[PDB]
């Protein structure tokens, strides 16, 4: 009768036909990451493009019902997700040449190879290069050598189809009724119709530059402490008075601060609380890290794994033979059907990972029960946050001692935590200038305040004054550094790190301050504690089903992004880091200082 | 005295083939002798839920006729067998009276009624312009109307099939497992009850 009616068995019908054809694309693309075969290959394509077209043909007929005279909130919801055109509404030139022009990308970055002039015999791929020269060298021109030719080569590549790159997405969202393509990516954090908890895309840019406003002491600091070790390691490319040289980050393009832990390691002489060795001395297989990670989540108060996880899940490397992508990756292949692809190793950094991965699939299986158009975060950045909580809760050393792998006579004083939250503190509090920046330049550019002949000249400009970062030499308009990155040269949203990582803070002081933790917020394990657990399974039950500010308010009480529990969580280590910079000079200035 | 002739529920448990929810099978059993002790000991079955009579004293008791119908439904529609629930089973399906006595037995059928390229033959109605009434069967296959439109014998706008396939894999969770369910229906009338558990000697 009504259109409201008329609207739910529609969707009706369709969970129940998607469902089918989801878990018939995920087992292809599941059984193409397990065995890289051709037959493989064509499976995954044919599975992908029968759910590319049935997805546009409901679409299709999804846009049929209006959305003004339905009241139900998850009708609506999934009404609203399902009737967006997407590319669709674009012309099919545009579309198809937007596609090549992604695919050419995608295939320019995954296959650029660049090595030193005059040795052209033999080059060095991107993750070879990565693995071993921007994160373990010590030399500045071998650096400088490496950046520039790869920002050369990627940059003079992707500069043209970057330009055409923007004029369509721009030409696709205002189509969409976006005001720009940057409109289209903060529209995933968009609260429509909810009394109190409406959330507009025109405050996400306003309460990521008010939480940053307090991130910048913090950042200040740790930039101030960064350049003096990096002053000690390099004498003379350093000023004490400007930013710091690009190339020298650790990573390829400053993302992460983490592979200079070793350089600006606070206390050298006191021990880590690397675990690796009593894992290989105990003799410690994937499947007990697995156990020990199925573990921890029971002591919370989660669910168990199900036996098609134990079953069907690939935890160990297959062999030579049997070739498989090795990035660990949680699958929900939908149907009740959770895996994990993971290649673990016996090391810290697989059990952590395990631990984040085993987060995200109880994530994926808490919100089974909801329509499967709802099934998904509430944002982009709840999905990848609450795996990044288990990280932190499993590396506490009270969480080691419990499980055995650590000493019960293991000494915790005031140094080790000061270097422990300092390698925290390169591997988050670092990368947030970074994306900021990079999201801030790109909605600029995808709004057009940035013309095209300016986009390198603002792009150092907001470096400088952002991330304290200066260029080693100028760089003309010929170069396309920003898509010398993964995420932005294969139109990925960036936001999601910088939200991800507040929430994380944010989760963690709610969870800790239920499970009655009495100490500094990095000492706290929410392990043991059924009512942290009944919190997190609150929010992780409502799926998409409810607003993302509803789903705060259910865990932390607070209807927006807060900075105040990443503040707390590094206040020793800010603390320390004021002590140390007394003599030296905190904050940069955006002159030519160091070099240029 | 000496007893024999025991009820066909080697025919109804270990069939080779079991029904479509919608189609679900019945058979009257009648003139023989019912050892239900057999299915409540088996250590086959995940469900076994008795509603107005309990399984100890089923062995004693005697009734007219019984009625064991069955079907194939996923794991997470085997609650909805039951008095008053109501769900897409029990509001198109197989409803169940709230005055019901007898048993719901299910057990996972996994291992049978998967394959590994999808087992799409199990069919659901999903859509009824009424709710069944109990022990109510539909087997017709005209297209529902959901609009004001005419359907005219056409999946089109509006206008959808009613019976669906559940795609059965192997791989599946248990949520989405095919779970063959055969619910035993016991009415005493007033006819000569024939239909009585074995006598002790
Ligand atoms: C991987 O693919 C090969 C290709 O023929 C196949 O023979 C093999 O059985 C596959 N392995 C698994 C575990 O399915
Ligand atoms: C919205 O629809 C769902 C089923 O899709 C129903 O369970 C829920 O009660 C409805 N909510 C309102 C407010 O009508
Ligand atoms: C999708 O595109 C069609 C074709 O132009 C248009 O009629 C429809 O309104 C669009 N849907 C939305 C939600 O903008
Ligand atoms: C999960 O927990 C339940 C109850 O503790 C137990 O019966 C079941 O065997 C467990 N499953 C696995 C795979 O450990
Ligand atoms: C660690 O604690 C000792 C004793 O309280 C103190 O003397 C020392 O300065 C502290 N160091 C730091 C870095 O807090
Ligand atoms: C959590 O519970 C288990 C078993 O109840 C126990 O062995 C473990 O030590 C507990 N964790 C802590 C930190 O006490
Ligand atoms: C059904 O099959 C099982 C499996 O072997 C068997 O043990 C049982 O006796 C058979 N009959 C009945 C009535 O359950």
């Amino acid at each position: 009768s009504t259109i409201e009616e008329q609207a739910k068995t529609f969707l009706d019908k369709f969970n129940h036909e998607a469902e089918d054809l989801f878990y018939q694309s995920s087992l292809a693309s599941w059984n193409y990451n397990t065995n890289i075969t051709e037959e493989n290959v064509q499976n995954m394509n044919n599975a992908g493009d029968k759910w590319s077209a049935f997805l546009k043909e409901q679409s299709t007929l999804a846009q049929m019902y209006p959305l003004q005279e339905i009241q139900n909130l998850t009708v609506k919801l999934q009404l609203q997700a399902l009737q967006q055109n997407g590319s669709s509404v674009l012309s099919e030139d545009k579309s198809k040449r937007l596609n090549t022009i992604l695919n050419t990308m995608s295939t320019i970055y995954s296959t650029g190879k660049v090595c030193n002039p005059d040795n052209p015999q033999e080059c060095l791929l991107l993750e070879p290069g990565l693995n071993e020269i921007m994160a373990n060298s010590l030399d500045y021109n071998e650096r400088l050598w490496a950046w520039e030719s790869w920002r050369s080569e990627v940059g003079k590549q992707l500069r043209p189809l970057y330009e055409e790159y923007v004029v369509l997405k721009n030409e696709m969202a205002r189509a969409n009724h976006y005001e720009d393509y940057g409109d289209y990516w903060r529209g995933d954090y968009e609260v429509n119709g909810v009394d109190g908890y409406d959330y507009s895309r025109g405050q996400l840019i306003e309460d990521v530059e008010h939480t940053f406003e307090e991130i910048k002491p913090l950042y200040e600091h740790l930039h101030a402490y960064v350049r003096a070790k990096l002053m000690n390691a390099y004498p003379s490319y350093i000023s004490p008075i400007g930013c710091l040289p690009a190339h020298l980050l650790g990573d390829m393009w400053g993302r992460f601060w983490t592979n200079l832990y070793s350089l600006t390691v606070p206390f050298g002489q006191k021990p880590n609380i690397d675990v690796t060795d009593a894992m290989v001395d105990q003799a410690w297989d994937a499947q007990r890290i697995f156990k020990e990670a199925e573990k921890f989540f029971v002591s919370v108060g989660l669910p168990n794994m199900t036996q098609g996880f134990w079953e069907n899940s690939m935890l160990t490397d297959p062999g030579n033979v049997q070739k498989a992508v090795c990035h660990p990756t949680a699958w929900d292949l939908g149907k009740g059907d959770f895996r994990i692809l993971m290649c673990t190793k016996v090391t810290m950094d697989d059990f952590l990972t395990a631990h984040h991965e085993m987060g995200h699939i109880q994530y994926d299986m808490a919100y089974a029960a909801q329509p499967f158009l709802l099934r998904n975060g509430a944002n982009e950045g709840f999905h990848e946050a609450v795996g990044e909580i288990m990280s932190l809760s499993a590396a506490t050393p009270k969480h080691l001692k419990s499980i055995g792998l650590l000493s019960p006579d293991f000494q915790e004083d005031n140094e080790t935590e000061i270097n422990f939250l300092l390698k925290q503190a390169l591997t988050i509090v670092g990368t947030l200038p970074f994306t900021y920046m990079l999201e801030k330049w790109r909605w600029m550019v995808f709004k057009g305040e940035i013309p095209k002949d300016q986009w390198m000249k603002k792009w150092w400009e907001m470096k400088r004054e952002i991330v304290g970062v200066v260029e080693p030499v100028p760089h003309d308009e010929t170069y396309c550094d920003p898509a010398s990155l993964f995420h932005v040269s294969n139109d990925y949203s960036f936001i999601r790190y910088y939200t991800r990582t507040l929430y994380q803070f944010q989760f963690q002081e709610a969870l800790c301050q239920a499970a009655k933790h009495e100490g500094p917020l990095h000492k706290c394990d929410i392990s043991n504690s059924t009512e942290a657990g009944q919190k997190l399974f609150n929010m992780l039950r409502l799926g998409k089903s409810e607003p993302w500010t509803l789903a705060l308010e259910n865990v932390v009480g607070a209807k927006n992004m807060n900075v105040r529990p990443l503040l707390n969580y590094f206040e020793p280590l800010f603390t320390w880091l004021k002590d140390q910079n007394k003599n030296s000079f905190v904050g940069w200035s955006t002159d030519w200082s160091p070099y240029a | 005295p000496n007893i024999t002739n025991l009820c066909p529920f080697g025919e109804v448990f270990n069939a080779t083939r079991f029904a479509s929810v919608y189609a679900w099978n019945r058979k009257r059993i009648s003139n023989c002798v019912a050892d239900y002790s057999v299915l409540y000991n088996s250590a086959s079955f995940s469900t076994f839920k008795c509603y107005g009579v309990s399984p100890t004293k089923l062995n004693d008791l005697c009734f007219t006729n019984v009625y064991a119908d069955s079907f194939v439904i996923r794991g997470d529609e085997v609650r909805q067998i039951a008095p008053g629930q109501t769900g897409k089973i029990a509001d198109y399906n197989y409803k169940l009276p709230d005055d019901f006595t007898g048993c719901v037995i299910a057990w996972n059928s996994n291992n049978l009624d998967s394959k590994v390229g999808g087992n799409y033959n199990y069919r659901y109605r999903l859509f009824r312009k009424s709710n069944l009434k109990p022990f109510e069967r539909d087997i017709s296959t005209e297209i529902y109307q959901a609009g004001s439109t005419p359907c005219n014998g056409v999946e089109g706008f509006n206008c959808y099939f009613p019976l669906q396939s559940y795609g059965f894999q192997p791989t599946n969770g248990v949520g989405y497992q095919p779970y063959r369910v055969v619910v035993l229906s016991f009415e005493l009338l007033h006819a000569p009850a024939t239909v009585c558990g074995p006598k002790k000697s």
